[PDB]
């Protein structure tokens, strides 16, 4: 019972039925052109070997005929006409199924060798060469703050010549592998257990978007009944759907598992532009990395308003310097010094405030939320010094945390 | 005479790394910088760094050169092992130089691989094995062998990895077309060197005295004629390795060549036909027309629209639309060619408006499939 597969018992009787055709049809080949025509009283014989039968039957099966070696008894050319007509319908079918058969194996199989100190993130769900790309160029962007994360792509399909590029552009801290979330074998092979989370992305322009929103919620199932304390955010197209997975018995906001539902936040952030009225582009355009690059066609409002889009909102601890400030020293002295907007804090359990009043002092190691274009400015928050940077004019000189 | 020393240096080579691999992988058993290393050469190969993209525009350029050094030498050589000191072998001293570049590029790739074994074992590792040591070997003994060295047709299978990595193949039907050609003829160019070599060496069971001296070309020429199926037999092999090699290739690629052609002929033929732009004219009205475009659209509407009972008035007609025209419409656009043009294109792209110089025309007249299943949605 060792052939257990269909297409590997296909694969054998292939090959054993062609090979033994071939072979026993140069045997009698060899036995008509060795021994002669009979009618002819056997004087018209030619000695080959069956090595050379089998060349020449292999030679004429594929069509090829080259005529170095060629028939010529009675019975050796009747032969190889009914051989032409059988064995030509042979070759030309086995070659084309054989390609099929071994051309069926999968190209990313295997399994995630986790190194002795890198994070990594598993991400799944939609997969292309759009999401993957929108995905990546924010994910691993110029601006955000220099972290050796590896990203993980877990899906059923073969990626297509684009994706396969761009994973090949990617090579050193992107892999991926053919599979499913839903088999706890892949979850394995991916080392969820070690992953710092799971991504889950939807495809926003679907046929229908309850079915998406069904389908990322069994995958949030199997990742969490793979195992329940690994990190879960989650794609959902649909406010309603959101329930459905608050109530998973592990599912944990506490634990930092979050759905990002585009239908909420999409409604979300157009009613705040009917309170202000261009807010929801303010705002949208924090949420995506991107650097300021000028064009000289472009017009004074289209340069004002892409130096406005390489902004982006970024967390990092204000420094001792700030220590029992209120929150407006604290944002009057990141603004007019740091060139920082300052617009958050973390209070010390603990809570975000969004812009409190000068009751609030900043405690030490406080969380501050800062607008500003790139982590490598924020830095200079945690880096500030009331001693060492305070008389510094330009911002490019406050760094290395002045000791 | 000497052959089997340049052989066994590729051997030696091979096995030896193989088990420095295996009893390392046993002591690793029975019992940082590396990584950074690891991830640094990774990098490099994959031309992220800007010293990434000179090395790698470097493999594109002397791969392509050691293969034409293997063409010279393949070409202007009888006897496949032959003496010559290489202080002369002006050839040998460039191979020699491209072999050096390999050997660090084959270092530098050995670093960055995940899985050592799985490394030393790859194609191209067997590509360096059978290139590298022979050509060390040519210098420590006064005479070459053009050995298995024909397999540096191989490395022109890196070339749609380069052109990858350096971001130029932007589109899926354009890095097919260069995947398909370049694997295509590196096959065909290696296959050829095997053969080459099997001929010109002879049978080693018969004592190397059944040999038929090829030409590297006639080799190159009969493996097409083969390929294709034509076999003329004007050449052909006679070494029992020639003929056994013939009918491993014959069961292979026949299947190349014949999805090969077909794929090709359909990427070149993808090529949009009706392109390019309205050149306006120093006096001449025009027209732009679009929507529903059929020969039975076209010709009712041209048929009215040139008739002869109409004033005399030269304005053109610039139909703009998505379709590839049929034959029975392409018979009618070239009837009316000094006044009727066609552009692919929809009024739905700003650029394709632009190409018909609409802002330049009379008018948009937008026709209607009045036979539609949905007048509402046609509408
Ligand atoms: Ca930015
Ligand atoms: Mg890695
Ligand atoms: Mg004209």
């Amino acid at each position: 019972n060792v052939l257990k597969t269909s297409t590997l018992i296909r694969l054998v009787q292939l090959v054993v039925s062609f090979v033994s055709l071939w072979l026993t049809a140069a045997g009698f080949l060899h036995l008509l052109e060795n021994s002669g025509d009979p009618f002819f009283d056997f004087g018209n014989a030619q000695h080959l070997t069956y090595w050379e039968c089998l060349y020449f039957l292999m030679v004429t099966m594929s069509t090829v005929g080259f005529g170095d070696i060629f028939a010529t008894t009675v019975l050796g050319r009747t032969f190889v006409v009914i051989f032409i007509m059988i064995f030509i319908g042979l070759f030309a079918s086995f070659i084309p199924e054989i390609a099929e058969i071994l051309g069926k194996r999968q190209k990313y199989g295997g399994s995630y060798k986790k190194e002795r100190g890198k994070r990594h993130v598993v991400v799944c769900g939609y997969i292309t060469f759009d999401s993957v790309s929108n995905f990546l160029k924010d994910f691993l962007h110029k601006d955000r703050e220099d972290v050796d994360v590896e990203i993980v792509f877990l899906h059923k399909g073969l990626p297509g010549l684009e994706l396969e590029g761009l994973l090949k552009r990617h090579f050193t801290q992107v892999e991926y592998f053919w599979g499913s979330v839903m088999d706890a074998n892949d979850l394995e092979r991916v080392k969820i257990q070690e992953a710092d989370a799971c991504l889950v992305l939807a495809n926003k322009y679907c046929q229908d978007p309850d079915q998406e929103d069904a389908a990322n919620i069994m995958r949030v199932i199997s990742i969490k009944n793979y195992h329940s304390d690994i990190k879960v955010i989650v794609q959902l197209l649909q406010y309603h759907n959101k329930a459905y997975l608050l109530n998973i018995p592990s599912w944990d906001w506490k634990r930092g598992d979050d759905a990002v539902c585009v239908a909420e936040l999409k409604l979300g952030f157009i009613a705040q532009s009917c309170l202000a009225p261009g807010f929801s582009t303010l705002m949208a355009n924090l949420f995506t990395m991107r650097s300021y690059k000028p064009t000289p066609e472009m017009s004074q409002w289209q340069t004002d308003y892409m130096r406005g889009t390489g902004m982006e909102m970024y967390t990092e601890y204000l420094s001792s310097a700030f220590n029992a400030l209120t929150f407006p020293e604290a944002a009057e002295l990141c603004f007019s010094k740091l060139k920082l907007l300052l617009l958050a804090i973390e209070v010390r359990e603990s809570t975000l405030a969004i812009n409190p009043g000068p009751k609030v002092k900043i405690e030490n190691a406080t969380q501050g939320f800062f607008i500003a274009e790139s982590a490598e400015e924020v830095k200079r928050a945690f880096y500030y010094c009331k001693n060492c940077h305070a008389n510094v004019s330009d911002v490019r000189q406050i760094k290395k945390c002045k000791c | 005479r000497q052959w089997y020393s340049f052989l066994a240096s590729s051997l030696v080579t091979f096995g030896s790394g193989l088990v420095v691999i295996i009893i390392y992988r046993i002591v690793l058993w029975l019992c940082g910088w590396m990584t950074e290393a690891k991830d640094w050469a990774g990098e490099l190969i994959s031309g992220q760094t800007t010293t990434g993209r000179i090395l790698v525009g470097l493999v594109f350029l002397l791969s392509i050169a050691s293969l034409i050094i293997y063409f010279i030498d393949a070409s202007t050589n009888t006897s496949v092992e032959t003496c010559l000191p290489w202080s002369s072998s002006t050839t040998q001293q460039v191979d020699l130089a491209f072999n050096v570049f390999f050997m660090i590029y084959f270092f530098i790739r050995f670093v960055a691989a995940n899985d050592k074994l799985w490394f030393w074992v790859e194609l191209f590792s067997f590509v360096d094995y059978f290139t590298i040591p022979p050509s060390f070997v040519a210098i420590y003994l006064d005479r070459n062998w053009l050995g298995l060295r024909f397999l540096q047709a191989l490395r022109l299978m890196s070339i749609p990895d380069i052109l990858t990595y350096l971001n130029v193949l932007k589109t899926s039907t354009l890095i097919r077309l260069v995947q398909l050609v370049v694997s295509f003829v590196s096959l065909w160019l290696t296959a050829a060197g095997f053969l080459h070599l099997l001929e010109n060496s002879g049978d080693p069971f018969f004592d190397f005295g059944n040999a038929q001296h090829l030409t590297y070309w006639e080799c190159l020429y009969f493996l097409m004629v083969t390929m294709s199926t034509v076999g003329f037999g004007d050449i052909f092999a006679t070494t029992v390795l020639g003929r056994t090699f013939v009918v491993i290739f014959i069961m292979i690629f026949i299947g190349l060549f014949a999805s090969f052609i077909p794929e090709i002929a359909e990427i070149l033929g993808k090529r949009q036909k009706y392109g390019g732009s309205y050149k306006k004219e120093r006096g001449k009205r025009h027209v732009v027309v679009c929507g529903y475009i059929t020969f039975d659209s076209v010709s009712n509407f041209l048929k009215d629209f040139l008739h002869k009972d109409r004033e005399d008035v030269d304005v053109e007609i610039v139909f703009l639309h998505k379709g590839l025209p049929g034959l029975e419409l392409e018979g009618l656009l070239k009837r009316h060619f000094t006044q009727v043009e066609y552009f692919w294109g929809s009024v739905m792209d700003a650029n394709d408006l632009e190409r018909v110089k609409i802002q330049e025309a009379d008018a948009c007249l937008v026709l209607a499939n009045k036979y539609c299943q949905d007048p509402d949605q046609e509408d």
